[PDB]
C-alpha cells in the first residue's frame, strides 16, 4: 500500500490549486484519508478528510475554500483549495486517517513523502552560477575552500554536484534564500587540499529542471600569481 | 483545543535516554499520537492511543500518559532519532499537532572558519556584487554575521543560510551574501564580514580589499 502525491509545484495566487493523490496496494473507496500541510516555518496542520460517505470535516481556517474529493475510477483522492495566497506556501503531504469502528479515532498512519507548493507569480527561470574561488582569503592550515553561487532562478528546487558526484566530502549546499526579486540563491561550496589547488579540477554541477538548466563550472583558484 | 510541546529543541547525546512532553489544552483521554519528521522522508507514525507502539518500530520508543499530559521516551537515542518530533490529538475535529520538538547532537564548542569570496569578474560584468561569506563547521549552531563596508556597518542588504548539523561532526556551517549594485561595489574598498560566535572570545573580521 503505497501513496504518491502529484500537483503543480508553483500556483499562481489568487488562483486554485488542485493537488492529487494516487494509492497502490488499496482500494481508495475502503479507507478513509486525508492531507496536512506544513507552512516552512510553522509546524503541521490538518486541513482536512475524505471518506466515502462524502461527510464534510475540514479545517475551519480553510474551510470556506477547500474542497476535497475521491476517484474511485483512477483509485486517487484529491484537494482543492481556492484563492491561493502566499499563506498557503507549504509542502502537502496526503495520507491514511485510520480509524477504528469500536475504537475510534488512531492515527495517521501511512503519509506520502509529499510536495512543495509555492504559491508566486515568478516566472520559471534558470540560475547563473558564479564561482567562489579559493584563494588565501578561503585557505586555513592546508585546507581550501571553493564553491558556486547559484544567483536569480525561480522556482526550486536546484541541486548541486561536484566532479560530476565524485567529491562529496566536505560538501556544503546550503539552504536556498529568496530574494525580494521573487528569485531563489543557494551557494554550495567544498572544503578540499590547498596542496590539490594547482592539480585538481573542481567542477560544481548545476541543474535546475523546472526550466531545463543545466550548468557546469570550473573553479579555478585566483591569486596574484 | 491546542497542543503545547516542550521543550521546543533539546540537544542530546547518541545512547542518551530522553523524555519529549505533549500538553492537552483540554481532556483528550488516550487519542494522541507522536510522528518522527526527517526532512526528505514521509513522517513516520511511531505511536497511537498515547502508549501503543506503532509496528516496525523500535522498541527504544515509548509511549505514557492519558488526560492533559503524555510522554514520548527514546531510551539510547540513535544517530537516526535525531530529527524532530510532533503529537497531535484526535479527540475532536479540527485535528491540531504540537509545535514540535528539534532533537539535535551536542559536542564541543567550535569556532567557524571564516572565508570570504568577493564578486567574480563574470557576475561583475551583469551589473550586481554578490560578496559571500563563509563560516565552516562551528558549534552551536547559534552565529551573527555583520557586513561591514568600509568599516561601515550593513543592514537590509544581505541574506543569509545555515545547513543542518551534519551526520559526522555534528557541526553546522553557515552562508551570507552581501548583494551590492556594481557601482556600489566600486565605490569602496574594504569588505568585511564581522563574525559573532561563542568559540570566538570577541567577533573576528575577515575581510580583503576590492582590487588586491
Amino acid at each position: 500500500v503505497q501513496l504518491l502525491e502529484s500537483g503543480p509545484g508553483v500556483v499562481k495566487p489568487s488562483e486554485t490549486l488542485s493537488l492529487t493523490c494516487t494509492v497502490s496496494g488499496a482500494s481508495v473507496n475502503n479507507y478513509y484519508w486525508t492531507w496536512v500541510r506544513q507552512p516552512p516555518g510553522k509546524g503541521l496542520e490538518w486541513i482536512g478528510n475524505v471518506y466515502d460517505s462524502g461527510d464534510t470535516n475540514y479545517n475551519p481556517s480553510l474551510s470556506s475554500r477547500l474542497s476535497l474529493s475521491m476517484d474511485t475510477s483512477k483509485n486517487q483522492f484529491s484537494l482543492r483549495l481556492s484563492s491561493v495566497t502566499a499563506a498557503d506556501t507549504a509542502t502537502y503531504y496526503c495520507a491514511r486517517y485510520h480509524r477504528h469502528f469500536i475504537r475510534g479515532p488512531l492515527s495517521f498512519d501511512y503519509w506520502g513523502r509529499g510536495t512543495l507548493v509555492t504559491v508566486s507569480s515568478a516566472s520559471t527561470k534558470g540560475p547563473s552560477v558564479f564561482p567562489l574561488a579559493p584563494s588565501s582569503k578561503s585557505t586555513s592550515g592546508g585546507t581550501s575552500a571553493l564553491g558556486c553561487l547559484v544567483k536569480d532562478y525561480f522556482p526550486e528546487p536546484v541541486t548541486v554536484s561536484w566532479n560530476s558526484g565524485a567529491l562529496t566530502s566536505g560538501v556544503h549546499t546550503f539552504p536556498a534564500v529568496l530574494q525580494s526579486s521573487g528569485l531563489y540563491s543557494l551557494s554550495s561550496v567544498v572544503t578540499v587540499p590547498s596542496s590539490s589547488l594547482g592539480t585538481q579540477t573542481y567542477i560544481c554541477n548545476v541543474n535546475h529542471k523546472p526550466s531545463n538548466t543545466k550548468v557546469d563550472k570550473k573553479v579555478e583558484p585566483k591569486s596574484c600569481d | 483545543l491546542q497542543m503545547t510541546q516542550s521543550p521546543s529543541f533539546l540537544s542530546a547525546s547518541v545512547g542518551d535516554r530522553v523524555s519529549i512532553t505533549c500538553r492537552a489544552s483540554q481532556d483528550i483521554q488516550k487519542f494522541l499520537a507522536w510522528y518522527q519528521l526527517t526532512p526528505g522522508d514521509a513522517p513516520k507514525l511511531l505511536m497511537y492511543s498515547a502508549s501503543t507502539l506503532q509496528s516496525g518500530v523500535p522498541s527504544r520508543f515509548s509511549g505514557s500518559g492519558s488526560g492533559t499530559e503524555f510522554t514520548l521516551t527514546i531510551s539510547g537515542l540513535q544517530p537516526e532519532d535525531f530529527a524532530t518530533y510532533y503529537c497531535q490529538h484526535l479527540k475532536r475535529y479540527p485535528y491540531t499537532f504540537g509545535q514540535g520538538t528539534k532533537l539535535e547532537i551536542s559536542r564541543t564548542v567550535a569556532a567557524p572558519s571564516v572565508f570570504i569570496f568577493p564578486p567574480s569578474d563574470e557576475q561583475l560584468k551583469s551589473g550586481t556584487a554578490s560578496v559571500v561569506c563563509l563560516l565552516n563547521n562551528f558549534y552551536p549552531r547559534e552565529a551573527k554575521v555583520q557586513w561591514k563596508v568600509d568599516n561601515a556597518l550593513q543592514s537590509g542588504n544581505s541574506q543569509e543560510s545555515v545547513t543542518e548539523q551534519d551526520n559526522k561532526d555534528s557541526t553546522y556551517s553557515l552562508s551570507s551574501t552581501l548583494t551590492l549594485s556594481k557601482a556600489d561595489y566600486e565605490k569602496h574598498k574594504v569588505y568585511a564580514c564581522e563574525v559573532t560566535h561563542q568559540g570566538l572570545s570577541s567577533p573576528v573580521t575577515k575581510s580583503f580589499n576590492r582590487g588586491e
